[PDB]
């Protein structure tokens, strides 16, 4: 076995070999040269990063109050609107002429049900919807099992016609608003402007099962948020048809459910256990009501009815005020079947005053007196509900917010204030958004305080929605860099923008579906839940953002500078990047919104390009038939002008751009005049490399493919033969590559992967980049990534020639950081290239990192799809691993043993790049595995959230709660 | 009542109102089998 300093002699000569290869074919010091010999085509300019937060969080300001005033106007007509209407029987003679959503629109059908009559709308095609839609009415969208013909349904659709005057004059005012809709007390939704509903009801096999009343949206402005207490009464005579119907009451009260409201679930029988591993209020976010619907499906019935123990137990769980709590309405359900006692003596005490409210509920076909369960109702202020069979479940398990909304509709005018909701997927498939919401109140003879009888109920409520790409135009990233972003923030720790958020659902636990008890044809329940990312799940947490995470909840402001590790775009590396943090409050509302930026990315650069020729002269350089002399230029998809839209298909998009800088002049009067500049610039200094230096050296020997992805999206592939194998994002800003050449002030190589499918090994090759590094006034900018793409079969040959080509006495390999394999010695290794290093020979990865060479952090992605698990794809969490060097030391010797034998290792790292050189003996000489350390997405489900909840995240409630009116009517049930 | 009250409990969702849960039910289902009309549905209730 050679000596450590012969492995670090013979290092010296191969990061010597591959760095001086990097250095002169790709150019960083030519392309550094051409951006400081001009100084003058272009301004550095600084990125002001407490004044572009500010101006930020003021069109995320200006845009929700926009949207706010047109929500009080719809509130205020529908209110004085329907106290004007007179409650008419006669719609057969009357007809009401209204366009039903989720109908056949063929003209040839004509089922005129009596009463209504339907439209026949024409539907133009648009965009801001990507569906075809009508501007000429509203839709209207009735549940499938309500009927419509209903008098109280056919007098919604008498008095909410008078909302499409008014739902017309906030898009004139307004063009990008999106849906704007009523939804009803009764049921009934109506939107605009008019498409037809995404499921029909009986021309697909499909059937919507979509409630207005069951929405989050609808029901964060119907009511208050509510710490709930489920009760569950698991005596012997429940067991049977009636225990098979509580189970599935509490799933769907539990659906009724949101972040701000908090909820356990106890069950009683002579004595009150709780449900699960809890104990207290939980805040029944998406991870915790999943653990309560787990807990609710195992019991069984057996035992003494007690509802002495049972509401006393319920009481104490009320009374905690240790633990975080919503701290607004109190009210506990019971879900039972028949009572002989009415446990008066417990009400006296813990409730008196009737602080909490009580629900009953009497469920299943059964013979058990009622009496006394409605008597409970009564006199603690909460209502009675029966459920008998499963299609009864539903609409009752849903009306309780009737009840809660009552001290709401008599605060008056202080209850109208817009709510915003958390992200979610939109119904109509628009995509993430978000909805403000308003209650409209009935009031009908206010002038005389004549009625009040059902005067205390809410006829509905009204929302409009913010698509998540609309506001993400009020937060632009193009000056800044790729590793510069903007992050929104609720009181809730939840991101409303970040890089890292996705269209997916998130998801909860491993995925298994029976594929023996599924029918073939009946269509079940797809998703509603919100979209709640966390922000210290976004991002990898540290101990130093959880202070900037609770610091901009409570509504600060301020700057962080300090050193933490970004993870990379793809997800298999980890770097260590200096940040600085920069928040603010959003005044209008309760987001507070930040800002990343690396240091070095404080200044930009502006075109400032005007000259007639020289735009000109720019402009052909990205000529799809002059790539015989430039590159197989690329250019990303960037909303340029309004007009040439984002294709996908590249060549494609880039006809369409340069066609536009042909047929019209760059100053283009709807069009920004620097984005598409500051392109031209870059394609003229991306020419001028592949003109004057690449051009001249036209073969290297170990060279393939050399690349200039730059800012201005314009990537460069030197051959064009070369540039069929690009296999990346032709977006320079969602580029694995580029951000981490930006991070390093080193050469950087990125390994290819394993298997998969295309050429991406031998055909293209291990890649290095490095990001060019210019000062102007002495101020840094890092404006391009250089690269090139290496050819694996020459450099095995330079590292050929105390190792040789399958050789057994011992085997020497290179890794980059991270682990993965770039060069083996063996043959049967470099077959398995760009491989997880622990999945070849995971004995010595495993001591690696034992010796602290290597370091490591697992992250939770709860984005992502798996295949279901016995017991097409679901949403899942998987369990991410990075590896990333922590140690700065050059050289690792040592020896690592199995048992009853030795091999001695001995590991070097090249200066100069994330490169490590490491020599050993062969692997067949000792027969040794551990077990296989393996780096990928890897099916898990964890955190396990029993312990995440006795020490939650901090959190801000809202400020104001509206209970307990004195005058409310407390006598119906 | 001794045998098949109370012990009905099925987690169907069908209803089977030939039982034997009440006095006054428990006599029903008794001469329903003396006529000897679909006394083998109760009989089938009784064993599951
Ligand atoms: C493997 O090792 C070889 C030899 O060191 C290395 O070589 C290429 O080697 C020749 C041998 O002299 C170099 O001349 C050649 O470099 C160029 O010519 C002169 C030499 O001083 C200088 O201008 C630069 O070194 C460089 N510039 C040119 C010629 O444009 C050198 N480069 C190539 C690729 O031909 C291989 O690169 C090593 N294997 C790799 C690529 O890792
Ligand atoms: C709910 O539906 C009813 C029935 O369609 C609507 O009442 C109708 O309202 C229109 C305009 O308010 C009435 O038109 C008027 O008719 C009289 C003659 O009857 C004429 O002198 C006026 O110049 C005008 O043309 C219509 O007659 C009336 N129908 C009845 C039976 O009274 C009502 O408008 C709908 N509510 C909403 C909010 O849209
Ligand atoms: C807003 O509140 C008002 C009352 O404050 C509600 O109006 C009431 O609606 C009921 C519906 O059951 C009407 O009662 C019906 O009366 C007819 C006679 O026309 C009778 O045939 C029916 O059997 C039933 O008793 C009642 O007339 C009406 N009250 C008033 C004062 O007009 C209204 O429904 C609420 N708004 C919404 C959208 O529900
Ligand atoms: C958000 O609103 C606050 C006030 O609630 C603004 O703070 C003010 O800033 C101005 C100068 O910008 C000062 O003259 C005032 O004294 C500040 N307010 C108070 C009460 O001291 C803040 O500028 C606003 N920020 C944004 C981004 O709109
Ligand atoms: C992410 O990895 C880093 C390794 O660089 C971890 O940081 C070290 O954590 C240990 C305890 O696990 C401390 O003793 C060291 O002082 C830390 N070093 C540095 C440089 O921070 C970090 O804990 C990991 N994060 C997670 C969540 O495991
Ligand atoms: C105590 C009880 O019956 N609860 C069961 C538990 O025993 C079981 O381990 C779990 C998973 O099957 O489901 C629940
Ligand atoms: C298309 C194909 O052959 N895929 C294979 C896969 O079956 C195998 O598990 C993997 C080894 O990691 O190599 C690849
Ligand atoms: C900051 C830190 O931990 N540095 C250590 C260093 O002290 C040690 O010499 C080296 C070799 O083990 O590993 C690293
Ligand atoms: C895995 C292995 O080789 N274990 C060896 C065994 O073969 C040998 O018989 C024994 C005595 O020398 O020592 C140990
Ligand atoms: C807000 O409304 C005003 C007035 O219609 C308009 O000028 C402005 O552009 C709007 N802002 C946003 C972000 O929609
Ligand atoms: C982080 O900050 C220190 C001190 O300002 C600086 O020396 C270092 O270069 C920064 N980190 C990186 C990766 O540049
Ligand atoms: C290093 O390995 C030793 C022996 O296997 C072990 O006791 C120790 O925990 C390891 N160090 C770390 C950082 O895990
Ligand atoms: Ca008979």
């Amino acid at each position: 076995f050679p000596s450590a300093v012969t492995i670090k002699s013979w290092v010296d000569k191969m990061q010597e070999d591959l760095v001086t290869l990097a250095k002169t074919a790709s150019g960083v010091h030519q392309l550094v040269d051409i951006y400081e010999k001009y100084q003058d085509l272009y301004t550095v300019e600084p990125n002001n990063a407490r004044q572009l937060v500010e101006i930020a969080a003021r069109d995320i300001e200006k845009l929700l109050s926009n949207r706010s005033k047109a929500l009080v106007r719809l509130a205020l007509e529908a209110e004085k609107v329907q106290a004007a209407h007179q409650w008419r029987e006669d719609f057969a003679s009357n007809e009401v002429v209204y366009y039903n959503a989720k109908d056949d629109l063929d003209p040839e059908k004509n089922d005129s049900e009596p009463g209504s009559q339907r439209i026949k709308p024409v539907f133009i095609d648009d965009a801001n919807f990507r569906r075809q839609v009508s501007y000429q009415h509203a839709a209207v969208h009735i549940p499938t099992d309500i009927y419509e013909g209903s008098t109280i349904v056919l007098n919604e659709l008498n008095w909410t016609s008078a909302l499409d005057d008014v739902f017309k004059k906030n898009r004139e005012e307004d063009p990008s608003l999106l849906w704007q809709v009523f939804g009803s007390a009764t049921g009934l939704a109506r939107y605009y402007p008019a498409s037809p509903w995404v499921d029909n009801s009986r021309t697909p096999n499909k059937i919507d099962l979509y409630d207005v009343r069951r929405r989050p949206w609808y029901i964060q402005g119907a009511a208050s948020p509510k710490d709930m207490l489920i009760l569950v009464d698991v005596s012997g005579s429940v067991s049977g048809l009636t225990l098979k119907l509580i189970r599935t009451s509490v799933s769907e009260m539990l659906e009724t459910l949101s972040d701000d409201d908090f909820v356990n679930v106890a069950s009683f029988n002579s004595n009150a256990q709780d449900v699960s591993c809890f104990q207290h209020l939980v805040q029944a976010n998406v991870r915790n009501k999943k653990v309560l619907k787990d807990a609710v499906n195992n019991i069984t019935a057996k035992g003494i009815t007690d509802y002495k123990k049972g509401f006393s137990f319920a009481f104490e769980q009320l009374l905690n005020y240790n633990v975080s709590r919503a701290n607004c309405n109190k009210i506990i359900m019971l879900f039972t079947d028949g009572g002989e006692e009415r446990a008066q003596e417990i009400f006296a005490k813990y409730n008196k005053d009737k602080k909490v409210r009580v629900f009953t509920f009497s469920v299943g076909q059964h013979n058990y007196d009622r009496g006394p369960i409605q008597w409970m109702a009564c006199e603690n202020k909460g209502y009675y509900y029966e459920i008998p069979s499963i299609g009864a479940i539903r609409i009752n398990t849903q009306e309780y917010l009737d009840v809660l909304g009552r001290p709401m509709v008599l605060a008056g005018d202080k209850a109208k204030q817009v709510q915003w909701t958390n992200v979610y997927l939109d119904a109509l498939e628009l995509g993430l958004v978000i909805t403000g919401t308003l209650p409209v109140f009935n009031i009908t003879g206010q002038f005389e305080n004549k009625t009040n009888l059902k005067n205390q109920l809410i006829l509905g409520v009204m929302g409009v929605d913010v698509s998540l790409e609309d506001i993400k135009r009020l937060t632009p990233r193009f000056t800044l860099c790729p590793n510069g972003y903007y992050f929104a923030i609720d009181p809730n720790g939840y991101v409303l923008l970040h890089p890292n958020l996705q269209p997916k659902p998130i998801g909860v636990g491993i995925p298994t579906i029976n594929l023996r008890k599924r029918r073939p044809n009946v269509q079940n329940p797809k998703s509603q839940e919100p979209v709640t990312l966390d922000f210290l799940d976004a991002e990898l947490e540290n101990d130093i953002k959880v202070e900037i995470r609770n610091k901009m909840i409570d509504g600060e402001s301020g700057e962080k500078t300090f050193r933490t590790l970004v993870k990379s775009q793809d997800e298999r590396y980890i770097d260590k990047g200096n940040r600085t943090y920069t928040w603010t409050p959003v005044n209008g509302t309760d987001y507070s919104l930040a800002l990343v930026l690396p240091t070095y990315s404080f200044y930009y650069i502006k075109a400032k390009i005007e000259e007639t020729i020289t735009q000109a002269r720019y402009s052909e350089t990205l000529k799809p038939d002059n790539f015989e002399e430039s590159g197989y230029t690329f250019l990303a998809p960037r909303d340029y002008c309004s007009d040439l839209k984002p294709s996908d298909n590249n060549t494609e998009f880039l006809l369409n751009f340069n066609e536009f800088i042909d047929r019209k002049t760059p100053n283009n009067p709807s069009c920004n005049t620097d984005l598409i500049n500051r392109v031209l610039l870059d394609a003229g200094f991306t020419n001028e490399l592949v003109q004057n230096y690449w051009s001249k050296q036209k073969n290297i020997k170990g060279v393939k493919a050399r690349f200039v992805v730059t800012d201005g999206g314009i990537t460069r592939v030197y051959p064009k033969e070369a540039g069929e194998n690009w296999q990346e994002n032709p977006e320079t800003y969602e580029d694995s590559f580029y951000k981490r050449s930006l991070d390093n002030d080193n050469y950087v190589f990125t390994a290819p992967y394993f298997n998969k499918s295309g050429p991406g090994a031998y055909e293209s090759g291990i890649m290095v980049s490095k990001a060019v590094e210019i000062y102007i006034q002495g101020k840094l900018l890092k404006p391009a990534v250089v690269g090139i793409k290496i050819d694996v079969n020459s450099w095995i040959e330079n590292f050929t020639k105390d190792c040789k080509r399958n050789s057994d006495v011992m085997d020497c390999v290179i890794l980059d950081d991270g682990g993965f394999l770039l060069m083996a010695n063996h043959d049967d290794y470099t077959n398995q290239i760009g491989r997880f290093f622990g999945e070849i020979d995971p004995s010595l990865m495993r001591h690696l990192v034992n010796i602290s060479v290597y370091a490591f952090n697992k992250s939770y992605d709860y984005q992502s799809v798996c295949e279901p698990g016995a017991a097409s794809k679901q949403s899942c969490i998987t369990e991410q691993t990075q590896y990333f060097f922590d140690n700065d030391s050059k050289s690792f010797s040592g020896v690592l043993d199995c048992g009853n034998c030795s091999r001695i290792f001995h590991v070097e790292k090249l200066m100069n790049t994330n490169l490590i050189f490491i020599m050993v003996e062969s692997k067949g000489t000792c027969p040794c595995d551990t077990r296989l350390l393996i780096q990928a997405e890897q099916t898990s489900d964890g955190p396990d959230p029993c312990d995440m909840v006795k020490q939650p995240r901090y959190r801000k409630g809202p400020d104001v709660c509206f209970d307990n009116n004195v005058l409310e009517d407390y006598t119906d049930c | 009542m001794q045998l098949f009250g109370g012990r009905y409990d099925f987690e169907d969702t069908e209803v089977r109102r030939s039982n034997f849960d009440n006095f006054p039910q428990a006599l029903i289902s008794v001469f329903q089998v003396l006529t000897g009309e679909d006394w083998n549905s109760v009989m089938y209730n009784g064993i599951m």
